[PDB]
């Protein structure tokens, strides 16, 4: 019963029907061209291999500090156990033993602890980096220091962009399952490298080298999908008796009216500008949601449409004279004789919006749930809402830019050399007029495929251009073949999962903005700062609540699991501050001491905001003087740990993803090993197990109990092998795996 | 290099040291009443996390200030072999800031007691200890060398016996903590001179100064009452040397010993006892004897002792304010102020130096591929000029900045065209990746730029030749993708008339 | 009876996790593997039983209703004495191996009890007599 008319699965390549990879400048037409990634990688990984060979043969090993040959002897640990051929392996184990026998003689401590890493995974180096080690370019650093030849163009760039971290080498699996455990409770890590003038962030280059490893997407929607299976047209045979006598209000170009059941029947008119298609459109999704909702299982109360004709345009302005904004709504509709109307039965909650301040914080809560969770699953469905809210950046050469004005969640992902979320004009505005109500998901006509996402439609060709087209920049041109090279053109045959997770980042940023809103206009009409200061923190709580429900709809990690990983990422408390800070005008009174003084608290840890825009008094960061900004003109937005939320869910869902992807590629190796496919000796089978155990999600157990239970026939297989080195992570799962099922027994009684 | 504010490991052991030692309640019954700044209470408002982070910035200063002295050839004091502060290692200096950390950590009370003293010092060594050995996974690999290295640390600080003057950690540690008590001190005459000769055998005169400044303003900075110097005060004066006196003998001179080839030599010392005349003599006829005039500046130069401007009716509510109490139990907060602070004690000294003075962005980067011998014949002089600029304290130092800084043809290459730069140090890197990125600072608008229109973020500069850029400070960020060091100069733009 | 909540987590990540295509229904060539993975293996015959009772019509897909219905189904009397047994005899061993080690693994292995719970269990306690007298 309950099921999707989308399923995912692997496509070749994205790049199909793009626009040519060119860039046009004074009549000269420059190509562009990839550089290929997972070629580059394995390149450097080859070229560290012949570094460490150069480290020892020189003798050198004593002048390196103990933790980098601590972590050089790590990775080629699990570098070593992520190669399948014999010849490979050995040269790798080979490199490995000198370091060993060195650290053993010199560091008995770090050796002491090296050795408790190797007998509890595959690839130790994961579980050595989930701490500020992970800041430390060890691989590049001795890159840099015995490979005196000089790298190529390709693997220059690929040493620029990735030039933070030496996880960024890693092959697919050993980087995934360091992904996934950085996220655990037992880790440290943090994607920022507070140095000594510049404090880089790279949370987002995490997603991105996660990204450039896909393979690309595709959707195949059913074939009784709504944008597949078509229905006949809409017979007017129903007309509503519009009345004065019953009018309740105007609410844009909606008019409503009360209904003796308590509802409200709305009479949506056209707008000036649109076709019958829109209406019409409007009226198939929502008898589509209606009639699929219990399979959706969607948490809306729905409106149930009851006609789509034509009126005069004449009953319309004798319906609509008694009200108060009868003018404008005059200017809203089109000018003919006669008008398209759209009229449905709503029930009253569906016209209050989301950030409507006469709701309390429990009805918030309830509401922005119903949204989050009805978002998510039509977005499982195959269908996605581009127009949820009208959020803009930089309105003022709206036409003329690449992204056409309209905000890019993921703008670092989506672009060339760009580096922060930029400044969010209007904030307010923006959610204004939101399609999400205190009953759930509103104007569900201005939607659209998924499918839209992985080919050149007109939205992605519209609002995608840079991601569609290649990336360029005057560093970029090799001046000798007279293209531009760049990892950023590769994304053409990926830009689909780049759209994806846009897409989801941007559903967040529009419920935060929503929620943003419901606070500023809720806390202005109190003085008593503790419960200002409720109200944010719940409105915090909200938030997070919301992204982890985003994480457990995409991927099937627990919502209580999620919010756990998610709140290992991102600070709430910090979230909680900024958001109150710099969503209310009442850093406008401050004077720059003050100010500066409560960015140090708000910040906590990491450079302030940086703005040399003057404050409009009462309003706040403006540039046109009446509505606040988030952000300074030319600047990023002060919310830096929202930015930190949407990366850590975006990088959340995709890891998980491709992490599931690894262990089931590992899990049919294994599988074709105990049923005597591939014959080989006792050695590559435990490996084979081990390795599979080393990638599963991260305090999810099922998927160990599954790795036990092969390791117990693989045992039976071989049964006279020797087990010694893999008897302990087992039992250890042995062991969790008799406690859970203890706890489960008591707790029932 | 490595920098106190921006660690995470000795922001991580004061953090500790805080949440175990420094944020609980003094029992001692001596001076053990925890003051309520605000609404929020703070516990150890003498020797309290404020304190601790207070040092520890006074160690990097020091050692920050005998580097500099290097450079424009002084000489320095010798511990046991060729070496000084000036010789102190990155990793040497954080391993001191993380002793300093639990130097007072052990306390109960502000009790001067001698077997108190080595009780509280021993248990200070405990704790430090014990946190090495909670954390030795990140301590021996890469902090602490041997075990030995942790045995010697925490023996210097159980203090057993007072070779303050040993080595260069114990130099460190010990100023550190007795330059800090010197706005408690009643008498600020004879503690301040006191702890300037005692500190200015190790380092020099400029140096000293200097350091005493930076400290004025960062007792500001984490709100502590600043004492105020006066070379005419008639307070008996008191030699910190011990607690002791100097009379003077039946006519106006101090009671002086007969040694070995001079009938003129170290000062008599009377502990407190009877008079009559064998009166006691004042801080200020001690300041002014032939012996002490030529060694101390502040002999006959004043201070204000407070803010210049706001008087004492908000100083006292700023001083008991509630972002003191903050700044005392929070280590983010207090290190901020200190980082503020002293980045604003490295740049007004220039401003000082010198006579007085869309929207305009204030750092803007310009990368350079220049060579290796020139970028060495670079920072040659951009340090030559660096360590001539010191925080002065009592005497106003020269128009011998100016003319040294005309004088450095450094300049040329900064401006003189429309340079193109942005306003993003990663996109200098992910570009060009220079190896020379030059930083300038526009503190007040003194740069006219305009943006050109991720050349959006990108900057035209031009330097009007009324305004100078001076150097603040050199730096190494690591290498850029071509493998080669990458130099990150830092200027700052003063308008400078006299430049013509 | 009904299966819990912390139960109904577990079966629906691992439900997730293998639906490879995200479409909300399983193939019968994984349901064996979901169920190794939840602590049933069942035999070729066991598994075929239920491939010829769910799918009635061909599909050869289940819905997640379906799988929760399937999975009470089977787990009506497969937790006994002996599963007890085997998960007390995996800590012992005679049958008391000790009450602070239990204190300890029941707070760091899965999910993770509270003093107060392990305190209560323990006091409402010597392996086969405690796993008897409840
Ligand atoms: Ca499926
Ligand atoms: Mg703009």
């Amino acid at each position: 019963k309950q099921y999707y008319f989308a399923r995912r699965g692997e496509t070749s390549t994205h790049d199909t029907s793009l626009p040519p990879p060119v860039k046009v400048l004074s009549g000269r037409s420059i190509p562009l061209k990839e550089i290929p990634f997972e070629t580059t990688r394995n390149e450097l990984v080859q070229i560290y291999l012949t570094s460490v060979d150069q480290l020892i043969k020189s003798n050198k090993l004593n002048s390196i500090p103990s933790q980098q040959i601590a972590s050089h002897y790590l990775f080629l640990r699990s570098l070593a156990n992520s190669e399948t051929d014999g010849i490979k392996k050995n040269q790798i184990l080979s490199l490995a033993k000198p370091l060993g026998i060195y650290l053993a003689s010199k560091e008995p401590h770090v050796w002491k602890t090296i050795n408790e890493l190797i007998e509890k995974s595959e690839y130790p180096i994961i579980h050595y980096l989930k701490n500020n080690r992970a800041h430390s370019n060890f691989m590049l650093a001795l890159i840099h220091e015995y490979h005196k030849e000089p790298l190529t163009k390709n693997q220059s760039a690929f040493v620029q962009k990735f030039r933070d971290s030496s996880v960024f080498l890693f092959p697919n699996p050993i980087y995934t399952a360091w992904l996934a455990h950085s996220y655990d409770e037992d880790s440290s890590f943090n994607p920022m490298f507070r140095e000594r003038l510049s404090t880089n962030f790279y949370h987002s280059t995490l997603t991105d080298n996660l990204l450039l490893r896909t393979e690309p997407k595709e959707v195949t929607l059913s074939s009784e999908h709504h944008y597949k299976k078509e229905k006949g047209p809409i017979d007017s045979s129903f007309r509503y008796q519009m009345s004065s006598d019953r009018l309740l209000r105007i609410q844009g170009r909606t008019l409503l009216f009360s209904t003796p059941q308590n509802d409200v029947v709305a009479v949506k008119v056209q707008k000036r500008g649109e076709p019958k298609s829109t209406l019409e459109e409007e009226f198939q999704m929502a008898d589509y949601l209606l009639k699929h909702q219990s399979r959706l299982d969607v948490y809306s109360k729905l409106p149930q449409p009851l006609g789509q004709y034509s009126v005069k345009k004449s009953e319309i302005l004798e319906i609509s004279r008694g009200s108060l904004d009868f003018e404008r709504f005059k200017t809203l509709i089109g000018d003919s004789k006669d008008l398209e109307v759209y009229v449905y039965k709503a029930p009253l909650t569906y016209f209050t919006y989301l950030h409507d301040k006469n709701q309390d914080l429990e009805d918030l809560t309830a509401s922005v749930k119903t949204n989050v969770h009805d978002l998510f699953v039509l977005l499982r469905e195959g269908i996605m809402f581009p127009q949820l809210a009208d959020i803009f950046h930089t309105h003022f050469g709206e036409d003329e830019r690449e992204d056409k004005g309209r905000y890019q969640a993921l703008v670092q992902l989506l672009n060339v050399l760009q580096f922060q979320l930029g400044r969010i004009d209007k904030w307010q505005k923006a959610v204004e007029y939101v399609n999400l109500r205190s009953s759930g998901l509103a104007d569900l006509g201005d939607s659209l495929p998924i499918t839209s996402l992985f080919t050149s439609s007109d939205f992605t060709k519209h609002y995608f251009s840079a991601l569609l087209t290649g990336g360029y920049h005057p560093t970029f041109f090799d001046k000798s073949s007279g293209t531009a090279n760049s990892l950023f053109t590769g994304k053409r045959r990926l830009f689909g999962n780049y759209l994806y997770l846009n897409t989801i980042a941007e559903y967040l940023l529009v419920i935060q903005l929503t929620l943003g809103s419901y606070g500023d206009k809720v806390t202005r009409d109190m003085m008593d700062k503790p419960k200002k200061e409720a109200v944010w923190r719940e409105l915090a709580n909200v938030m997070f609540t919301s992204c982890a429900e985003a994480i457990h709809i995409m991927t099937g990690i627990p919502q209580s699991r999620a919010l756990t990983l998610l709140k290992q990422r991102a600070n709430i408390e910090k979230h909680f501050r900024q958001t109150q800070f710099w969503m209310t005008p009442d850093y406008s009174k401050l004077d720059e001491d003050t100010l500066q003084m409560e960015q140090y608290s708000i910040y906590s840890g990491e450079p302030e905001y940086e703005f040399t825009d003057k404050l409009v008094s009462g309003v706040g960061l403006s540039v046109d003087g009446t509505h606040q900004d988030l952000g300074g003109y030319n600047r990023e937005s002060p919310l830096r740990e929202l930015e930190k939320l949407l990366y850590a869910t975006v990088t959340l869902i995709e890891g998980t993803m491709q992490l599931d992807k690894e262990f089931f590629k590992q899990l049919q190796q294994v599988e074709k090993i105990l049923s005597g496919e591939i014959k080989t000796d006792a050695n590559s089978c435990f490996e084979a197990v081990a390795q599979l155990l080393d990638l599963a999600r991260p305090r999810c157990h099922f998927q160990k109990r599954l790795v036990l239970s092969y390791y117990e026939e693989a045992k039976l297989k071989y049964p006279s092998a020797p087990t010694d080195a893999y008897d302990s992570r087992f039992q250890v799962v042995a062991k969790t795996n008799a406690a859970i099922t203890i706890q489960r027994f008591w707790r029932e009684t | 290099g490595f920098s106190l504010y921006t660690d995470d490991t000795v922001k991580a052991a004061a953090q500790y040291a805080y949440d175990n030692y420094l944020g609980k309640p003094y029992t001692g019954s001596v001076e053990s009443a925890p003051a309520n700044f605000g609404g929020r209470m703070v516990y150890r408002q003498h020797h309290g996390l404020s304190h601790t982070l207070r040092t520890m910035a006074y160690a990097e200063l020091i050692v920050e200030e005998a580097r500099k002295a290097k450079l424009r050839g002084e000489t320095l004091g010798k511990f046991k072999d060729g070496r000084t502060i000036a010789d102190v290692t990155p990793q040497e200096l954080k391993k001191i800031m993380i002793a300093q950390a639990f130097f007072v950590a052990g306390r109960d009370d502000e009790a001067s007691d001698a077997k108190n003293y080595q009780k509280y010092h021993e248990q200070s060594r405990d704790a430090f200890l014990k946190y090495v050995k909670d954390n030795e996974s990140t301590l021996i690999p890469d902090v602490f060398k041997d075990q030995e290295d942790v045995n010697f640390y925490a023996r210097v600080i159980e203090d057993k016996s007072h070779d303050w003057e040993s080595t260069p950690a114990h130099v460190l540690i010990n100023q550190g903590h007795m330059v800090d008590l010197v706005r408690v001190k009643q008498p600020p005459e004879s503690f301040l001179q006191r702890y300037f000769s005692s500190m200015q055998r190790w380092i020099g005169s400029q140096a000293t100064e200097a350091v005493f400044g930076i400290q004025r303003q960062f007792f500001h900075a984490t709100y502590e009452v600043v004492a105020g110097f006066d070379s005419d005060n008639k307070e008996p004066h008191l030699v910190v040397s011990g607690l002791g006196r100097y009379v003077i003998g039946e006519d106006g001179q101090p009671i002086r010993e007969a040694p070995k080839k001079g009938q003129k030599e170290g000062d008599l010392k009377v502990f407190p006892q009877t008079y009559k005349n064998e009166r006691l003599m004042r801080v200020d006829e001690f300041l002014k004897l032939p012996e002490i005039q030529n060694t101390f500046p502040g002999s006959g130069k004043h201070l204000q002792g407070g803010m210049p401007g706001m008087n004492e009716m908000d100083y006292w509510n700023r001083l008991n304010s509630l972002n003191r109490a903050r700044c005392e139990n929070d280590v983010d907060f207090c290190l901020k102020q200190l980082q503020t602070a002293h980045d604003k004690a490295k740049i007004e000294p220039i401003k000082q130096a010198f006579q007085s003075s869309a929207k305009p962005p204030t750092r803007l980067f310009r990368g350079l591929n220049l060579s290796e011998e020139f970028t060495k014949g670079l920072i040659d002089q951009a340090n030559a000029m660096i360590a001539n600029t010191t925080e002065r304290l009592f005497t106003d130092h020269s128009p011998e900045a100016f003319k040294q800084i005309k004088l450095n043809d450094l300049s040329k290459m900064s401006g003189r065209t429309n340079a193109s730069t942005t306003t993003e140090i990663k996109l200098v890197k992910e570009t060009w990746d220079s190896n020379v990125i030059f930083e300038m600072l526009d503190p007040d608008g003194l740069l006219h730029s305009k943006q050109v229109g991720g050349t959006e973020s990108e900057f035209s500069v031009y330097l009007p030749e009324d305004v100078a850029l001076v150097p603040v400070k050199v730096t190494l960020d690591g290498k850029t993708q071509k493998g080669e060091n990458r130099y990150v100069f830092t200027f700052v733009a003063v308008k400078s008339p006299d430049f013509t | 009876d009904q299966l819990t909540e912390e139960q109904i987590a577990e079966f629906k990540e691992a439900f997730s996790l293998f639906d490879k295509d995200g479409d909300g229904t399983i193939t019968t060539k994984e349901l064996g593997t979901v169920m190794r993975s939840l602590g049933q293996n069942p035999t070729e015959a066991e598994l075929q039983d239920m491939i010829n009772e769910v799918d009635a019509d061909g599909n050869g897909t289940i819905d997640f209703p379906e799988f929760l219905t399937m999975m009470a189904r089977k787990m009506k009397d497969t937790d006994s004495e002996e599963e007890i047994r085997e998960a007390f005899r995996v800590f012992d061993g005679n049958g008391y191996i000790s009450a602070a080690e239990l204190r300890h693994v029941m707070t760091n292995l899965g999910e993770k009890l509270t003093d107060e719970e392990v305190d209560e269990m323990i006091r409402e306690a010597n392996y086969e007599e405690f796993v008897q007298m409840m």
